[PDB]
């Protein structure tokens, strides 16, 4: 039993390092980026592609996959980041389909989604020129009215695309998870701190439910 | 001729994972487990003493499969990274180190299973299954034909044939030597999440996300028995047989393992006790214990 | 086809005495 | 490859004190436990001390307890043994030994070349075959006896066998009574049951000559027999 | 306790004859199953050692102990302030009822200062901080046991001959009320209620001061607005259930040691009903306020 007791020392030695490593594999916030093809995924900061970043001394670890079904692996992440350029239309309804598939996925119903409406410049300039008509693709846009330098022309259209995504959000979720829409340009440094503020809300909300204040 | 109630119960709790467990494999000695979890560690458990024998750090934390070499020398793991890593346990230097990083797949790795200590067969989400030579690191044979991600693999007792399950809802049986598909029957309504061989190599049981299992035999060309109950509508995550097949242990997303009677198709028991979806489930080589891992981070030994 | 299930039952009965979980072996000869 | 080299010996004046040092190289010394072992010039082996993988447990031989102080420095892959005061009976060779304990382990796999510290101014293993002549081609079998049965209820049996070839450090032949260690040819095999045991050899080779040693490692202290010296002719 | 011509009215009127026992019965009928069912889910069914369920579970324990002895006390009052079960049982009911009641206050205070350090400065420490929760939990249990031991030794069985009645705790000798029980109750009140009240009140108001701000995101209607109401509810129950009782407790023993006009016990006994009633408000407001706790209880039963 002397040799077998020595194995217990090796067993407890392993457990010591596991918890030592398990205290740094936690306290970093995993994030999953599911931006659609032909979008500004790589601009706002192996099969898996990682991009670490940290603000205010909290380490973020964002994950991307170039090679639906593996999504079940990511039901621990703090949030999902869905990035779509708000300037195209022929696949914008396709983009809305992409968002719904994520928002209603079985394993993602406890995960909040940060939505980045990138390429507002392209949409802003595009509608400002008016070379193509939104109503041809979104007839119901003709009925929209704004709820709010600054241009009042395109901002009428800008909140419509956000309205389309948030409508998909409030239609389900029932408070288990929330969609946080955003507008951004692919020069802006604010992309990093927007996620930090948004994950603090997600983490704060998680405490409110697991400590019985909601 | 039923089997009544198999009131199996926990006999150990192999605590120590800090994340979701995804796969474990029983060593040939019927004592050593190897378990893979998202924490990024492979832990060699001594089931008898609940002793940790090795801890193997991994380059990729996104493991989704693991294997124990029949000789007991090598352990393999795979994941979202398209590389299957083979580790050597009997290093004279004492520490476990990688022997070969099997690159070559276009997508994630879903299942890996050694073969006579020198050939390893793996299946990936890129719709391909591959047989490798560990020394050279090349694909000795490539298997194609799936219309979707391949999710599970199971080696026959003879190791001459192995079966694969994919999200196309069909079970494909392959030849390691001939290198082309032998059987590809279908019938599931959703993804085939897990696959396992009956101890005789003439049958294998499929675990599908439609909350139903099916028992297939090569001669039948069709499902012989289907396991499902109206009160269970959650997908099956893992499957393993008993030493004589009678006790078909199956993992379910509803946080319990339904212990189905393979021959009778009746829910003869439930190894409840897990706090989250039970992901992996494996019976010892001697039939003396069934080890169950779950996303709760706990591995439990049942008898 | 039916003889496939017949052979499955034959194997199950043939090795029906080797399953500690089908038939709990005495604790005196058990690692648990 | 694996290698352990030690120093710090040499003649010591009366009333002196010395520190033996064992420098590991080429292996994860931090993951191995360390033993010191003694061989009298012509009077067999004797265990000295023990330090575990992680210095949570220590052990000493009764003849040196308190006087000695086993120490290790894992980050530098070094092991020590601080010797306090001097006694004539301390005159003997000392060896550095590695051992790692897990289910399938083979304790006492590797031995250093040893450092001489000659001086001038518990279960009992025994084997009646103190010495015997042997010739090539024989299937000679050695036997050693225990003062207590070594088959602990685990099924483990912590009897050990080694070969201290001429001018060479001991090499582990059989560990846990039956198991063949690394680098050991097929010729060797231990068998028996309970309290006395046979270390059998087939087709004896010229390299199978030296002084064999049997120890029992059920619990500390560890004890040696007189061994078995083979006269090849 | 009562030190009498007028005081005899308290022991004779329907105030203590039928109102206290019936109101106590209403508390017992629900406080037992309500906290009893709570302990079933927290201990037997819940299989995770989350930090929150530690303080909540111990609170449920403190609630049961305060009410399990009520069947003796309800029968005590209807008998006309007569203690027939003897000396040992009187010292048991009062010790458990007062010890467990003040122990419940402490676990509520720890929840307030647990939610603070969690909502404010979120860190995700729930995976490992369980050990701190256990350590403080037993420290409080030892504190109440060591503070409540003077309730088992001091003599309270006075058998006043005027009515041929022995009344356990209601009446006490002037020797004890003036220099022995005065120190215990005032220290117990000032130290084990008022100070924890400052911690819990500050914690919850500080919480609300952050759950409404410009440094907080816009999606609020379902989560933050709801939480503010529950925080005020929990603080509201804590303040009004115990402050009127412990306030009158200080008033009573203050008069005894300086003015002898010890009739305030008439108001204290009725005011203490609210504190007893809180033993059954807590399960509804703390655990069942949770959305999933109801589901967990549903699976439990």
């Amino acid at each position: 039993s002397a040799e077998d007791k020595a194995a217990v020392e090796r067993s407890k030695m392993i457990d010591r390092n596991l918890r030592e490593d398990g205290e740094k594999a936690r306290r970093e916030l995993k994030l999953l980026l599911l931006g659609t093809g032909e979008s500004g995924k790589s601009t706002f900061i192996t099969g898996i592609i990682e991009y670490p970043f940290d603000l205010q001394k909290v380490n973020f670890h964002m994950f991307d996959v170039g090679g639906r079904k593996w999504i079940q692996c990511f039901n621990d992440v703090t949030a999902i980041i869905f990035v779509v350029d708000s300037s195209d239309y022929n696949r914008l309804q396709e983009a809305l389909n992409d968002f719904k598939s994520i928002w209603n996925n079985r394993w993602l119903r406890t995960i909040s989604v940060i939505l980045f409406l990138n390429k507002q410049d392209l949409l802003a300039e595009k509608v400002l020129a008016g070379k193509s008509k939104i109503e041809d693709y979104f007839p119901e846009f003709a009925r929209y009215t704004t709820p709010e330098g600054e241009d009042p022309r395109v901002t009428r259209a800008k909140y419509f695309i956000r309205k389309e995504f948030v409508d998909i959000s409030t239609a389900s979720g029932d408070g288990r998870h929330i969609c946080y829409p955003h507008f951004t340009c692919a020069v802006d440094t604010e992309n990093a701190r927007r996620i930090f503020n948004d994950c603090k809300d997600i983490i704060l909300q998680m405490n409110l439910r697991e400590y019985n204040l909601v | 001729d039923p089997v009544g109630r198999i009131q199996m119960r926990t006999r150990r709790t192999l605590r120590g994972h800090l994340a979701k467990i995804y796969a474990m494999h029983w060593g040939t000695d019927s004592r050593l487990l190897v378990s893979a979890s998202q924490d990024g560690k492979l832990i060699i458990w001594d089931s008898y003493t609940t002793n940790k024998v090795h801890a193997i750090p991994l380059r990729s934390s996104w493991v989704m499969t693991c294997a124990y070499a029949p000789s007991g020398n090598y352990v393999a793991c795979g994941g979202l990274d398209n590389i299957c890593s083979i580790y050597n346990l009997k290093t004279r230097e004492g520490n476990v180190r990688v022997s070969r990083e099997l690159a070559g797949h276009t997508g994630y790795l879903s299942c890996c299973r050694f073969l006579d200590d020198n050939q390893i067969v793996t299946s990936s989400g890129d719709t391909t299954c591959a047989l490798w030579d560990i020394e050279t690191g090349q694909q000795t044979t490539t298997f194609t034909g799936h219309t979707g991600d391949v999710m599970s693999l199971s080696l026959a007792p003879d190791t001459r044939l192995f079966v694969s399950g994919a999200c196309d809802a069909s079970a494909k049986l392959w030849d390691v030597r001939e290198g082309m598909c032998r059987q590809t029957f279908t019938g599931h309504e959703s993804d085939i999440n897990a696959i396992c061989f009956f101890p005789n190599g003439n049958a294998f049981a499929t675990g599908s996300d439609d909350a139903t299992c099916r028992l297939f035999d090569l001669r039948a060309d069709q499902e012989l028995m289907t396991y499902s109950h109206d009160n269970i509508i959650c997908g099956i995550t893992s499957v393993s047989f008993s030493k004589s097949g009678r006790l078909l242990l199956a993992g379910y997303d509803d946080f319990n393992c339904n212990v189905w009677d393979a021959l009778k198709a009746d829910r003869a028991g439930v190894l409840a006790g897990h706090d989250n979806r039970v992901s992996c489930l494996g019976v010892t080589d001697d039939g003396m214990a069934v080890a169950t891992g779950s996303w709760d981070s706990f591995l439990k030994i049942w008898n | 086809v039916s003889k496939a299930a017949a052979d499955l039952m034959a194997y199950c009965e043939a090795h029906a005495k080797e399953d500690p979980l089908l038939t709990p072996v005495p604790a005196s000869e058990n690692p648990f | 490859d694996v290698q352990l080299v030690e120093s710090g010996g040499g003649l010591v004046q009366p009333g002196g004190s010395r520190k033996l040092s064992c420098s590991a190289s080429g292996f994860a010394f931090s993951s191995f436990g360390m033993h010191w072992v003694r061989q009298a010039p012509e009077k067999g082996l004797e265990w000295v001390a023990y330090i575990s993988s992680g210095s949570g447990t220590i052990y000493y031989a009764d003849t040196v307890k308190g006087r000695f102080t086993i120490s290790r420095d894992d980050p530098k892959n070094t092991l020590f043994l601080q010797m306090t005061s001097l006694r004539s009976e301390d005159t003997a060779m000392y060896y550095c030994v590695r051992s790692i304990y897990y289910y399938g382990s083979s304790p006492f796999d590797f031995w250093g070349q040893g450092t001489t510290l000659t001086v001038s101014s518990d279960i009992v293993m025994t084997q009646a075959t103190s010495s015997v002549p042997v010739t090539p081609g024989e299937s000679v079998s050695i036997s050693c006896r225990s003062s207590k049965s070594l088959l602990h209820s685990n099924g483990n049996t912590y009897l050990y066998w080694f070969l201290q070839r001429p001018g060479q450090s001991p090499q582990l032949l059989i560990y846990r009574m039956s198991n063949l260690a690394s680098g050991v040819p097929d010729r060797f095999s231990g068998s028996g049951s309970g309290t006395a045991f046979t270390l059998t050899i087939s087709r004896l080779e010229a390299e199978d000559v030296g002084v064999y040693y049997c120890m029992q490692h059920l619990e500390y202290p560890l004890t040696f027999g007189a061994g078995t010296k083979l006269e090849l002719k | 306790s009562l030190i009498d011509e007028f005081s005899a009215s308290v022991l004779t009127g329907k105030l203590t004859t039928v109102f206290l026992p019936i109101v106590y019965t209403i508390v017992f009928v629900v406080g037992l199953p309500s906290n009893g069912m709570a302990l079933w889910v927290f201990l037997f069914r819940t299989k995770k050692k989350h930090p929150a369920v530690i303080y909540m579970a111990n609170l449920a324990l403190a609630d049961l102990l305060s009410v399990i002895w009520f069947p003796l006390k309800i029968a005590y009052h209807i008998h006309g302030n007569n203690w027939i079960y003897g000396e040992a049982l009187c010292n048991v009911l009062i010790g458990f009822f007062y010890g467990n009641m003040y122990c419940s206050i402490l676990f509520m205070t720890c929840l307030s200062v647990q939610r603070y350090w969690v909502i404010v400065n979120p860190m995700g420490h729930s995976r490992k901080k369980a050990n701190i929760a256990i350590g403080i939990s037993l420290a409080i249990w030892l504190l109440i046991l060591l503070v409540t031991i003077p309730l088992y030794v001091v003599k309270q069985t006075i058998f006043i001959p005027a009515l041929n009645i022995t009344t356990c705790h209601d009446v006490l000798p002037e020797q004890l009320l003036v220099g022995d029980m005065f120190n215990y109750f005032l220290s117990l009140a000032i130290g084990v209620f008022l100070f924890p009240a400052f911690l819990t009140a500050s914690a919850y108001v500080l919480m609300i001061r952050m759950l409404r701000s410009s440094a907080m995101d816009e999606n609020s209607e379902k989560k933050r607005k709801r939480a503010i109401k529950l925080i005020v509810t929990v603080l509201a129950m804590y303040l009004i259930c115990f402050t009127p009782s412990n306030l009158l407790l200080v008033v009573h023993y203050f008069l005894i040691k300086s003015q002898g006009q010890s009739h305030v016990y008439a108001l204290y006994i009725v005011a203490l009903c609210l504190s007893t009633l809180n033993s059954c408000i807590d399960p509804f407001v703390y655990y069942f306020v949770s959305h999933d706790f109801r589901d967990h209880a549903k699976n439990a039963l």
